[PDB]
Order: C-alpha cells, then sequence, then structure tokens
C-alpha cells in the first residue's frame, strides 16, 4: 500500500 | 495573489541520499494559508515519505480547509515518467498534513538510472485546489 494518511 | 483558490509549487531535496529527518518546504500562499512539501525517508523496506502540510504553526484551533492535491515527484528526464499520486483532505488543526508514508520506494527514487534524481537532488511538485477555508477570516 502507499501508506495514504497523516506523517504522524 | 495569496488568495487564489489554485497553486503549483516545488521544492528540490539536496543531498536526498543522505536524507534523515524530515525536511520542510518554504511555504505557497493558496487560499491566504502556507502550505508546504514535507519529505522523509520511512521504513516498512525504505520508502519515500511526501506529505502536503497546511497552516501548521498557527495555534488556532478554528480552522479548516478542505483541498484536493497532485503530489509529483518529477523525472528531470521525462516528465511522462514524473509520478504522481492525488489527494483530496479536510486539513484543521488537529490533522494539519495528509499524504503517502510509502510514495514510492526509496531505492527506485535514488537509483541514478531512472531520471528522478541528479547531483543528489530530487524535486517535489504540489500542485493544490483548495476550497474557501473556514474559521480564519471570519
Amino acid at each position: 500500500s502507499p501508506g495514504e494518511g497523516p506523517s504522524g | 495573489t495569496s488568495w487564489r483558490s489554485e497553486a503549483t509549487f516545488q521544492f528540490t531535496v539536496e543531498r536526498f541520499s543522505r536524507l534523515s529527518e524530515s525536511v520542510l518546504s518554504p511555504p505557497c500562499f493558496v487560499r491566504n494559508l502556507p502550505w508546504k512539501i514535507m519529505v522523509m525517508p520511512r521504513f516498512y523496506q525504505k520508502s519515500v515519505g511526501f506529505f502536503l502540510q497546511c497552516n501548521a504553526e498557527s495555534d488556532s484551533t478554528s480552522w479548516s480547509c478542505h483541498a484536493q492535491a497532485v503530489l509529483k515527484i518529477i523525472n528531470y528526464r521525462d516528465d511522462e515518467k514524473s509520478f504522481s499520486r492525488r489527494i483530496s483532505h479536510l486539513f484543521f488543526h488537529k490533522e494539519n498534513d495528509w499524504g503517502f508514508s510509502n510514495f514510492m520506494a526509496w531505492s527506485e527514487v535514488t537509483d541514478p538510472e531512472k531520471g528522478f534524481i541528479d547531483d543528489d537532488k530530487v524535486t517535489f511538485e504540489v500542485f493544490v485546489q483548495a476550497d474557501a477555508p473556514h474559521g480564519v477570516a471570519w
């Protein structure tokens, strides 16, 4: 997965 | 002007192969708010983390702004090989950035044969289209 979301 | 509803901006990260901490671009103003590119190495195999940040420095807790954006890593040899992903997000004080922790593989972006890196520099671009904010200009 591209890891979509916030940085932290 | 800074009130514009959209803009495209770029940030070139230097000494890219040596990146260790998150790096942040200067602000680009859209809807009179400061938008920034954030880049950091991520691990899960190593990846490029690439995020768009809005209005993070402000101590306000009343603001919000919905935006769509295209996050792109430029291929300097052939723009048709630049790599992009799209986001849509409601930015506000508790969720002031959005993007991808695994935007691309680190080994791909740093591969000198692929056309993203030159002189250990990689250029990141955001095209942001923001709605009118709430809770800022009252």
